[PDB]
Order: C-alpha cells, then structure tokens, then sequence
C-alpha cells in the first residue's frame, strides 16, 4: 500500500461493505456425500464482510458442534478474530489457537477468509497455512476442518469451502515457498466441500482480550510468537479508529494558534 | 476556461499578500494589478517600477511571482 | 427618512461625504427638582452602594417606581446614561420583599433573572454584581450550565444572568420548569436587541413568560432597557408596561459626556483606492487629537489591531518625526512610563516605546488588564482594539473612531455592516465620566450606509420584529413545551408577540393592505394564515403531525430534538433523511457538512490552496467529497478537533461558526440515533460530541481531560504505548518508571484515580420466555474532586444485543456528588428472542468524558428459559 | 401508556401536569376520573394545576356538577382550607392525613356525582371504595430515604390502580392513562396486556417457618423440613 492515498481510497471504499452483505452466493458442487457438511449462520457471515477490506485478506477461526442425532452436519456456531495482518494474497495470524471458557463446549471447524480476487481453487499459500496449523495442532481433525474462502464478487459476496485431502495435507506440511506457485502444488491437493447459510441460528464472535484483532496497521507489533486472551464481544470494522493509532496520533502543533481568533463567541451554555 | 485557470490563482497571490480583506478589495485589487501589469507592450519597468510604486511597497519576490503568472495570461 | 440635529452640517469632500452635527444641550433642571443622595432612599436597599455618594439624574427620577411597584417598567436613556442601576433598584425591591427580623433575605422564596444581550457584559457583571450584593450574602452566578450537572447547582442561585438564548434553550428542555413560580422577575437588559436577527430569541422568551402568566394568574415584574429609539409605546405594548404609570423616556440630550458625533460616509466605489482613503482619514483626524486628548480605535479585525498601529507609526516616522513627541516635553508625562514597560507577551514592545499600543483578547491574558491600567492613568493616548474592549471591563475614550463599520459574518457567508448594539456600544463608550469635559466620536463608513448611522445615533431608527423569517422554529418549541395544542392555541399565543403589536400599528410595512386590514381588524385571519405555513412546514420536515381538519398540532420525538437542540427545522430533516444505522465516520461528518444552519458557507479561490493540505492532513477521510462548501465544512471540523491553526482569516472565523453550532448538532444526531436504538451510530456519534467538547480525538491519552497536566510528559506517555487501563495496576512508583520521569510519579496516579471509573455487576434470572430481568450494580471505582468531577457525573447505561447492532434498552444513570462510593443499584427488563443469543452486553459510558466506558458480557450459556405458558 | 424523556423527577412529574388535564378533556370529559400520584402533598399540588389549567381553556369550574349552595352542609366538616378550594371548583383530593370524615366526604361527593375529578395518594389505590370512569397514574415512581433514590410502583398495585377504572352497571368502557418515564415504558407495554407470571419467594425469607414450625415440632428432624418443603 501507498500508505498515504492508499489508505482513503479503500477507507470510503470499505463504508459500503454493508451493500455486499445482502447479495451472497454459495458454491453448489458435486457431494461427496460421505463427508461432513457446514452450515454457516448468517449472522456472523454478514459482520465478518462488514468489518474487512477489499484489499488486505482478514481472516477468522471457525468454531461449532454438530446438532445433536446428527453427527454428519456441523453447525458453525462461533466465529474467533485474533491479532492478525493481511496481504492480498493472504493472512497472517499467530501461532497460538484461540483459548477460552465460552470456547470449550464446540470444537474447532477451521478458519474462514476474505478474498479480494475469485478464484476457482484453494490458494496454495491457504492449503500450505492450514496443513501447517494441522501439523502443529492434533486439536484440528484433517476431515473435520476445512478452509471457507469468500471471495468479493462484483458489488456482491461469494463462498466456497475447502478440505484438505491427504496428498495435499504432505505437501503442505512440507512447503516453504509462499509464492503464487509453489513447486508440486496440485488440484488434487485440496476437495471442495458442502455448505449452507442459515438463518435458523445466530453465531457469535470472540475478540482479543486487551487490544483488538487488526494488526495491518501495525505490522511491528505483530509477532507469530504473540499470545492473546479472548472475550465475548463484537470484532470492530476495518478502519475503525481503534486499528489506526497511528493516524489519529499525528498532530504536530503548538498550542498558541489558538491566540489567533480570541474573539470567544459562545452565548449557549 | 485557461484565463481563469490562471486568474483564480492571480486572487490567491492576492490573498497571501493583503489577507482576508473583504470581497470588494480583493477582487477591485486583482483588476488593479491586472491593469498595471497587462500592457507589456508598454514595457518599460523603469515606468513599471514608478507604476508598482503606485503601489508602493510590495517587498519583493511575490511581486515575481505575480511577473511569471501575469505573463501566462 | 432622517432628519438633523440642531447645528448640524453637510460638507462632501472628493470621494467622502462628512456630516458634524454638535453635542446636545442637557435639559434644565425643573422646579424643585434635586438628586437623590443614598440616604434618603429606603433602609434596606442603601446597602451595597458604598464608594456611590449620590444618584445619578434619571436613576433619581424613577426610583419611586422602581421601589414603591410592582408595575411593569420601560426605560429609553442613551448609552452612558447608566442604567444598570436602576435596575438593581427594582431588584432590591424584590430581594426586600422577602426579608426577616432575625434573618436577612431568606433566600429559597425567590429567584430573578437578568438577561444580557452579550457574553462578555454577563460574565463581568455577574462580576461586579457579586461583590455588590454580597454584603446581602445573596448569591448570583453566570448561568453556563450544561443543563443536568448544574441545576442542582444553580438551584441554589439567585439573580441569575444569561444571553436570551440561553434562556430559550434551557426553558424548551425545561430546566426552567423546576425556577419558574420561584421568579417574580425578569430583567431584559438592552432590549432594542429587538430590531437584531437575534430578537426572535428575545420576542420568544417574553411572548412565552407573558402568555404563561395569564394562565397561572401568578405575575411578575418585567423591567426593560433600551437604547433611546423610536417605537418605545409598541415595546411598551409588548411588555405590557401601563404608558400612564409605567412608561419612562428620555432623549440623548441625557447622555452624561455630552457627544459630538462625525459620520464620514465614503463614495468610492473601487475598494482598493478606498483603502487608502479611509487609511488617510484615519491619519487626519488622529493627528487632530494629536495634542492633549486621547484617540480610541475600534478595527472590526482580531490582527489588524496591530496592522493599524504601525501603519500610524511609520506614517510618523515617514513625517520627518512629526506628529511624534506625544508628551509636554522630552521627560515630561512619563515617557519612562512607557519605556519602563518594555519586555511583554504581545507585540507591544514595538509600540510601546512611541505614543501608542494595541488591546484584543487574543494575543495575551493579563497584559489586556495591564494595557487598561495604563489607559485609565493616561500614559497611551493612542490605543487601537477591538468591540470586545466596549464590550467588557469598562473604560471610556476622550474620542473613539470606528474604522469601516463593516465585518465577516460566516453565519451570512459574507461581509455585513455591524449591528446595532455594536456601534451603540462602542461609541458609547465616546468621553470620559470625569477627566472629560464632552465626547465626540467619528464613524467611518460606506456613504450608502451613511444615513442609516444617523437614524440610530439620534433617535429616528424603528424597532421592528425578525420574528416571521423565524416563525416556523418558534412555533414547534411552543408545540414541544405543549402550549399549543391546535391552530387556534397557536394564534393566541402568535397574539402576544411584538409582531403582532408591529402587523397592528404598521400593516404597511408588514405586508397588510389597509383595506383587507379593514376587512380582519384583528388580524384573526391573518394570524390563522401566519403559522398555517409554519404548521405545514413543520409537517412537511416531519416535526409535527397536524391535518387540516382538526386544527390539531402531534409532536414528533424528531421536533423533541429540534427544539431542544435550537437546530433549524431544515437541518433536522436532511438528518433524518441521510441517518442510517450503517454509516461509517467518512459519513458521518458528510451529514454534519449537510446541516441546514450552514447553508450560506462558501469555499474561496484564495483559500482553496490551504484547504488541500488540510484535506491530506485529517484522519478522516473526506474524500467522498471534492472542493465544495461539504469539504470545507467537513475538513474544518476536523481541524478545530485535530487542533490545527489556520492561515487564512475568513477560515478562521469559518471553522469557529462551524465548531460553535457543532456541539448542537452533533448532539441532536446523537439523540435522534439513540432514539432509533442504532448502537454503533450512536457510538460513533457521542464520541464525536465528545470530541468536539474536549478538542481531541480519542487516540489521545485521556489524561489530558485534566487541564492541570503537563504537556511534555503527556506526549512522553504517549510516545510509549501502555494501554490506559493498566496504568490502575501501578503505584506511584511505577507510573513515573514507566516515562523515566519519577519526580512525576506521584501527581500523575493523582488523576489517574481522578479518572471516573465503574465497576459493574449484574445478577439475571429469566422471568417469561421472552423477558429477561436484570440488576445492574454499579460500584463508582474513582476518587471524587469537585473542582474535577464537580456537583454530578453522567453515565448512559445501554444494553446491546448480541452483535452489539441493536441496543435492547438504555437508561440514563446520574451519579451525585453525595453517592460516590454508594453503589448504585439500577433494575430492568430485556426481551431475548427465538436464536437465543450466546450473550447480550451492557455498556456503561460518561456522557462528557471521553475514552471513559465499561462493558460487561452478560453471558446467556447457561441461561435455561420457563417452560412456555399454555393458553 | 405516555412516556417522557425526562429522568429528573421532578421535572418529569412537573411536565405532565398539561397532558393530565388534556387526558381527561379527551379520554374522559364528562365521566368520573381518578388521579394517582407519587407524593403524599402532590394530591394538593395537582389538585391546584388540574384547577389552574382548568382555567386556561377558558371553562371554569367544569368538573362541579352542583351549585355551590349544595356543597355547604359538606364542607362546614372540614380543617383544611386548601380543600375547601379545590372541592368548590370540584375537584379534591384523598391522602394519608385527612381525617375519615374528611375521607368520607370527597368519596360521598364523588360518587354521588357532584365532584367529577379526585387526587388520590398512591397508598390508597388499595383501600379505596369508590371507582371511576378513566385512571391516570401520573410518574410510577417513588422517593425512598433509605437508599436516598427513587424507586418503580409495585406491578401489582399499577395492576390494581388500573383496576380501578370499572363502572360495571353504567359504562360500556373503562379508560386509564399511564404516565411514565422512558425506561419505564416498554416494561409496561409488555406486561399490563399479557397475563402475569407469579413466583415463589419462600426461599429468601425462611428461617421463621423453619424455626416456628421445629417448634411445633411439625419439623423434629431434617427430613420433615425436606418433607414440608
């Protein structure tokens, strides 16, 4: 980014994300039928477009627990922000998984992604980030947790989900170049999956404990090592003053200016 | 629309020297100096000077930068 | 038309006219007619006139009226005359009306209220008038409240000053519902206010306190000042002062330094060679009272005080030093006086070693009171300034000049010539009281204007009523304040404006034919006409609900606002159109840009080369908009929080209009989408509010709330970023480690305690399916002060759903000053719904302090809802 | 149900003396009326403003159905000189210091016909034999010394002053007004119209029975306390 001029365009830009919101489409594909499949309440879809950006990806971590008599479907019930920074071909977030009480009764479903360019496959920096989260967490279960990417379509919002296979699974524990295309990356590495929207259930969000979850404004204070407590409260949108210390700390002046202009005129209150 | 692409300009350079004085004096000022300026063809500066001197004192290196722009109308 | 004084003459010179007319002759004293010495006038009432050995002429001619009834009273004196004090009389009475034997002036019976038409004259008033009835012990204060912290404040304080604005505001929130019945008398001091744009305000007030009285049938005395106009029987009429007993007139030949008046109107009409000329007259008429006397200059600029100095200066200089030796010799009257005082704040240290110097508010503080002390002991013949000085501490001129008349009203978008009261004022301040034999004053205008600073300055000029331009405004409040009903309450009530006194005795003017005036002697029709229009345009702007048939006014929770907010019935229309629960900041401030009361600010070619880098230098983003009055608006709001200082003059006064009328609007937006229950919109916007109020944007430590911080080791915690919060974890050492400045350690834990905090419990038990019930126990966490937190603390407790999107309910809670350390048990009720949620939030935030809130998941995991009940 | 915006107490209350009055004119003109309010004096105090207002629409004396030569007999009983006023104009009011004939009076005179508007204290809404045509409760809240803030009416009495409005052998209607704060609102709007839950407090105040009925020794050991539960 220009970091200047850059910022503003995207910043009014991203004030009409909300619009997106109401105009959704999901990838209808072949099922497999004896995989699992995700349903995705609505609510939290909507926050989640509402609070990102057209440019950096923001990412968040999928939490639920299949309804009961029903082991085959995973009602995703919670969704997690940590202290995370984007590129426009990916995410970085922290090592550490999130903890916390409000937590322990759902299992871990994956993670879910803004994607400012649709594509018609798992970016392999995203099957290369998952296998190496499975790799260093037993806690996520390879058939049971997949990669939602949801990408931004023309004044419009649009979702696939992915699962890792096996072959992909190695490939991305063993990859170390991030670039676009990586050495003996394969379609046959990643397998769509099924998913629904629904408005039958609400989800819910966890946020950072004592900061909040948008570091791309401060890439130095973000660290892979970074450890973070949650809470129950909702994520703040992209540009929000909170995430842009640094923007709203720049005044430069001398007090004095205000000598100019003692004319006081007030009269109320 | 370039004549008053300049001529705008030529009443900013007139705000920075005199300030925020009321309409009337700005825009009555921007014909003054336009006036003065404007026949080149009547050269001199010698005269120019004694005509800027009707204007008295002015200090200095605005009173170029209002040379270069009342050329480029 | 006008007409001459007696000796008066035209004579126009090249390019100016200039009329002189004399000083009036002060009228013989009549058959056994003496002055009243502060003896023979009532026990009681003698007190606190001390260093005040006799009463002035006209002050001796009305005492009796003032003292022995309760009769309305209407004065017309000329500037100087010294009316005040009369009406302290007819306040004396009141505070004797109430007295003891064994206690003096029981306090709680009575209130009166004093409205002044400009701020500086209220606050040194209230002043002056503390030190005077003091020896009563009677308490009288400045009324600046912010409605709710002080009231219970200003509950005990009597003889109350304020602007009418003040008044009509704080009376259409009702703040005066709990004084009123308590207030046997009102004073409305400069009334001629009338004629300003202003008077609506005024003409409300009265029209309100009037029709109020006759239906309570309890009354109340209204004493009334004015400058010395015709169209004094139709104020009188207003007032409701009986003519016979009530009416007091008197013409300028009262005025005590009796005046020479110049007017020098100028008849050219390129503005570029008239500021030479009118530099010239200046220097003319100066070097006039060059010799003994002394010269007063009154610039309508806050800079050009100074830029004419120096102009005077070096036009000496350029005389081959002539005009200079000031005094009666080389050492003679105190040269070392002025060369003595040397080292100061402004830049009196060019000045001050010559003849002359320079007096305005903005440049110094005490070096203001410092420049009057050395103009009242005559050591500066020659002091420019600006109507501020008129305005405020009180110091008369042998001879004052008023340059050009003419000033910048970012209300109007353009230059206008001053009002009334300015010059009045200013020029009222023409002669001393003692060291004077007569004033004269010379008034430096534009030819065209030049007869309309004669009808004033002699009595020709009409007082006539603004109030149809407001009229839409005006009615709502009175709809809101529910007292009018209908159309017919509404002609009733339009019956007891100046206005209507004005359409009666010149429907010429007012825009009545005599023969359809024939046809409606009353105005009935008329009347019922009037405030049709306002009726539709409050109903067209959604203000109020009001068909045709029954006459019948509704109104509207967006009127509420309207009226409480003094917000234009346009502006808060276009907010109701624009406000939508997802609008970002960017937007936000585009709606604040789009407020009606704006309508006229403009963007100047000249300035436009400025407003570009301050359009890259805010934080938010305007870039919605290009260069257009929204930017401009918009990028100086910013400015003034963002606090940066401006180049150009006419920005200047621009952002201060815009900043000004700011708190206001941004307020009633806050009201409105609150109302509305849009949590993070009414988020966004109290934080603006905030903002404004504080001058900073709430990336800054909250520390500099406390004015009584240093600046330097704030920027220093800020140059480390240590979440605020954590600073309660620390002792005073700690702190101070933290910036490596120790010796600060201990005054900085001060106000970090000093810093209001809640802490909060809640205990939920669920009463049917659909209700929740909730107690909130809020424990105050904070150290009270006074002189910090003062008499109440506010806090807007809010309740919102799940995704903090919609707020389920919000009380406003109000901390005394008695109850900290109290905690404060708050109980209600809350709906949850068929997802059950996986938690709802509390929200607890100070109305005024920014960055100071507390949030409290109340969390529904475990919650287990009553079986549903059958039918 | 009419909520204000106003939280101050006093202000609140203050600001729906008007809208009391208008209440009437149109809820209930010419029928019976009933005013519930706060205070033990505010009987008084809006017993005057229902009179001063009353005076405003130019209709003086509009709740008196009888001449003022009637009402003598009734108001030779009487200590308080304020009441005699506001029973002349036809209003009155009922609290906790007027003596029982004093009480029985202004209940006679209204139920006879002859007053049309009664103030009463809220404290007597239970033990008040006389009904009306239209209730208004005026600012559900009360002042309390102990905790030193105000505090909401008791549902059930609110159920109650409501109750209160029933004329069974003459109206076919029976009208009340509430007037409330903002907070206030919703909470009624909810549960005045939905019939009411009811739960068991016993748990909280317990210790008594338990110790009155071991005495009995209807409780001789824990199981019998188990069992009484």
């Amino acid at each position: 980014f220009s970091s200047k001029t850059e910022w503003r365009v995207r910043a009014i830009s991203a004030a009409n994300l909300h619009l997106r919101t109401n105009h959704i489409y999901v990838s209808s594909d072949d099922i497999k039928e004896t995989g699992y499949t995700y349903i995705l309440p609505k609510n939290v879809l909507k926050k989640f477009i509402c609070i990102s950006d057209l440019r950096a990806q923001i990412a968040g971590y999928l939490y639920g627990v299949s309804p009961p008599d029903n082991p085959q479907v995973k009602e995703i019930r919670c969704i997690v922000m940590v202290p995370q920074w984007g590129t426009h071909q990916t995410v970085h977030l922290p090592g550490q998984l999130p903890q916390h009480e409000y937590l322990k009764e759902m299992e871990p479903l994956g993670w879910i992604h803004t994607q400012p360019n649709e594509s018609p496959q798992l970016s392999p920096q995203d099957v290369t980030t998952h296998a190496k989260i499975m790799a260093d967490n037993p806690s996520w279960d390879g058939e049971k947790t997949i990669i939602i990417t949801c990408s931004f379509t023309p004044g419009s919002c649009t979702l696939t989900a992915y699962k890792l296979t096996p072959s992909g699974y190695e490939w991305g524990r063993q990859n170390t170049d991030k670039g676009n295309n990586p050495k003996g990356y394969l379609p046959s590495h990643y397998e769509r999956v099924q998913m629904l929207l629904s408005d039958r259930f609400l989800g819910f969000f966890m946020v950072p404990a004592q900061s909040s979850w948008n570091y791309n404004f401060m890439g130095v204070r973000h660290d892979p090592n970074m450890k973070y407590e949650l809470q129950l409260a909702n994520p703040k949108e992209f540009y929000h003053e909170v995430h842009r210390p640094s923007h709203f700390l720049n005044f430069a002046l001398l007090q004095e200016g205000e000598v100019y202009s003692a004319d006081r005129e007030d009269l109320y209150a | 629309k370039e004549t008053r692409e300049t001529y705008e300009v030529l009443l900013s350079f007139i705000q920075a020297a005199l300030g925020d004085q009321p309409r009337d004096i700005l825009c009555g000022a921007a014909d003054e100096v336009l006036a003065v300026l404007k026949n080149e063809k009547l050269r001199d500066k010698e005269r120019r000077k004694e005509i800027d001197l009707l204007l008295g004192q002015t200090d200095d290196t605005r009173y170029h930068v209002l040379v270069n722009l009342g050329k480029k109308i | 038309r006008c007409q001459l004084p007696d000796g008066s003459f035209r004579r126009q010179r090249k390019g100016y006219e200039e009329v002189h007319v004399p000083a009036l002759k002060p009228k013989p004293f009549g058959s056994e007619e003496q002055l009243l010495p502060v003896e023979k006038l009532p026990k009681y009432a003698q007190a606190g006139f001390e260093g005040f050995k006799t009463l002035n002429r006209i002050q001796s001619k009305l005492y009796r009226a003032a003292l022995e009834t309760d009769e309305n009273l209407l004065l017309c004196a000329p500037t100087g005359a010294g009316k005040t004090n009369v009406a302290l009389m007819c306040m004396l009475r009141e505070i004797g009306k109430h007295i003891n034997m064994d206690g003096t002036i029981n306090v709680d019976d009575f209130k009166i209220i004093y409205i002044a038409p400009m701020r500086s004259l209220v606050q040194e008033m209230v002043g002056s008038f503390g030190k005077r009835l003091a020896t009563y012990g009677i308490t009288v204060a400045e009324l600046t409240g912010d409605h709710q912290l002080c009231k219970e404040e200003i509950s005990a304080t009597q003889i109350i000053v304020c602007t009418p604005e003040k008044w009509d505001i704080i009376t259409r929130k009702g703040g005066e519902r709990t004084y009123t019945q308590l207030v046997r008398l009102i004073i409305l001091d400069e009334i001629h206010l009338l004629h300003d744009d202003r008077g609506p305000v005024l003409e409300a007030l009265v029209a309100r306190a009037i029709r109020n009285i006759e239906m309570t049938q309890e009354d109340v005395r209204l004493i009334g000042l004015s400058a010395t106009l015709p169209n004094y029987e139709d104020v009188a009429t207003f007032l409701r002062v009986d003519p016979a007993k009530g009416l007091f007139y008197f013409d300028n030949s009262f005025r005590p330094v009796p005046l020479e008046q110049t007017y020098v109107g100028i008849t050219e009409k390129k503005a570029i060679k008239r500021f030479q000329i009118m530099n010239e007259i200046v220097y003319e008429k100066i070097m006039e009272h060059a010799g003994k006397n002394q010269v007063l200059v009154f610039v309508h600029s806050r800079k050009e005080t100074g830029k004419t100095a120096r102009a005077i200066r070096d036009m000496c200089l350029e005389k081959d030093t002539l005009g200079l030796f000031l005094r009666e010799g080389s050492a003679s009257t105190e040269v070392l006086r002025t060369e003595a005082e040397q080292c100061k704040n402004l830049e009196l240290k060019d000045l001050l070693p010559y003849g002359f110097a320079i007096h305005h508010a903005g440049m110094t503080r005490v070096d203001r009171t410092l420049v009057e002390d050395l103009f009242a002991d005559k050591h500066i013949q020659v002091l420019v300034s600006t109507a501020t000085l008129a305005w405020g501490v009180n110091l008369p001129a042998h001879t004052v000049i008023i340059k050009g008349t003419q000033v910048y009203s970012p209300e109007k978008g353009r230059w206008t010539e001053l009002g009334a009261l300015d010059i009045l004022q200013m020029l009222g301040r023409a002669g001393r009281p003692q060291y004077d034999t007569k004033g004269e004053g010379i008034l430096i205008t534009s030819h065209g204007e030049l007869q309309y600073y004669l009808s004033l300055l002699n009595q020709q000029l009409p007082i006539e009523s603004q109030m149809v331009s407001k009229l839409p405004d005006m009615l709502n409040a009175e709809i809101v304040l529910g007292n009018v009903q209908n159309a017919k309450d509404a002609v009733n009530w339009l019956g007891y404006a100046y206005l209507y006194i004005r359409m009666l005795r010149s429907p010429t003017l007012y825009g009545i034919s005599h023969d359809d005036l024939k046809g409606d002697p009353l105005l009935d029709q008329r009347r019922l006409d009037l405030v049709h229009t306002a009726a539709l345009m409050l109903d067209k702007n959604n203000l109020v609900k009001y068909d045709k048939k029954t006459g019948n006014f509704q109104v509207t929770e967006l009127g509420r606002i309207a009226s409480h907010y003094y917000i234009t019935n346009d502006t808060v229309q276009t907010y109701n159109q624009l406000l939508k629960p997802t609008l970002s900041e960017i937007e936000l401030f585009r709606v604040f840009s789009l407020s009606s009361e704006f309508k006229n600010i403009t963007v100047r070619e000249e300035e436009k080369l400025e407003l570009q880098k301050l359009l890259e230098r805010v934080p938010i983003p305007v870039k919605e908009s290009i260069e257009e009055p929204s930017a401009k608006i918009n990028v100086l709001l910013q400015a003034f929080i963002s606090q940066l200082k401006l180049e150009g003059f006419a920005l200047m006064a621009d952002m201060v209009y815009v900043t000004q009328s700011a708190g206001r609007l941004m307020r009633a937006i806050f009201e409105i989408v609150l109302n509305r229950g849009w949590a993070q919109l009414t988020d966004k916007t109290l934080n603006l509010c905030k903002m404004i109020d504080k001058r900073m944007w709430q990336s800054m430590c909250p520390l500099r709330q406390f004015r009584k911080l240093p600046e330097e080791v704030v920027k220093k915690i800020e140059k480390k970023n240590f979440p605020f919060e954590r600073l309660y974890d620390l002792n005073h050492n700690e702190i101070g480690e933290l910036i490596r400045m120790p010796k600060m350690g201990k005054t900085i834990h001060k106000y970090v305690h000093l810093f209001p905090k809640l802490e909060l419990s809640v205990h939920l038990q669920p009463i049917t399916r659909s209700t929740l019930k909730v107690e909130l126990t809020i424990t105050p966490d904070f150290q009270w002060d006074e002189k910090v937190h003062g008499s109440s603390e506010a806090f807007w407790i809010l309740v919102e759903d799940v995704d903090s999107e919609v707020i389920l309910h919000h009380e406003y809670f109000l901390l005394k000053a008695k109850y900290a350390q109290d905690e404060h048990l708050i109980t209600f009720f809350v709906p949850v719904f068929e997802p059950l949620p996986p938690q709802y939030f509390i929200r607890v935030v100070s109305d005024r302090w920014l960055s100071c809130e507390t949030q409290l998941p109340v969390s529904f995991r475990h919650l287990i809802l009553p079986e549903k009940y059958p039918p | 149900i009419q909520g204000f915006n106003i939280s101050h107490t006093q202000t609140r209350l203050l600001s729906m003396a008007k809208p009391v009055y208008h209440a009437i004119t149109k809820h209930s003109p010419k029928k019976p009326v009933i005013v519930f309010v706060p205070s033990r004096k505010q009987t008084r105090l809006t017993a005057i403003d229902i009179l001063t207002t009353c005076a405003a629409d130019i209709q003086r004396q509009r709740f008196l159905h009888c001449t003022e030569k009637d009402l003598i007999p009734y108001l030779e009983k009487l200590s308080d000189s304020t009441l005699k006023e506001t029973l002349l104009n036809g209003v009155g009011y009922l609290h906790e210091g007027l003596s029982p004939m004093e009480r029985r009076l202004v209940e006679q005179l209204f139920s006879s016909g002859a007053i049309q508007v009664v103030v009463a204290s809220r404290s007597l809404c239970w033990g008040m034999n006389v009904a009306a045509h239209l209730v208004i409760i005026m600012d559900t809240q009360y002042y309390n010394g102990k905790i030193h803030a105000y505090v909401d009416y008791p549902i059930y009495d609110v159920l109650q002053m409501v109750g209160h409005a029933n004329r069974p052998l003459q109206d076919d209607e029976g009208r009340c007004v509430i007037m409330c704060q903002g907070s206030k609102k919703d909470f009624f709007k909810k549960f005045l119209y939905e019939p009411l839950p009811v739960e068991s407090h016993l748990d909280h105040c317990m210790h008594d029975h338990f110790n009155a009925e071991i005495v009995t020794k209807t409780i001789e050991n824990k199981q019998d306390a188990v069992d009484y539960l």
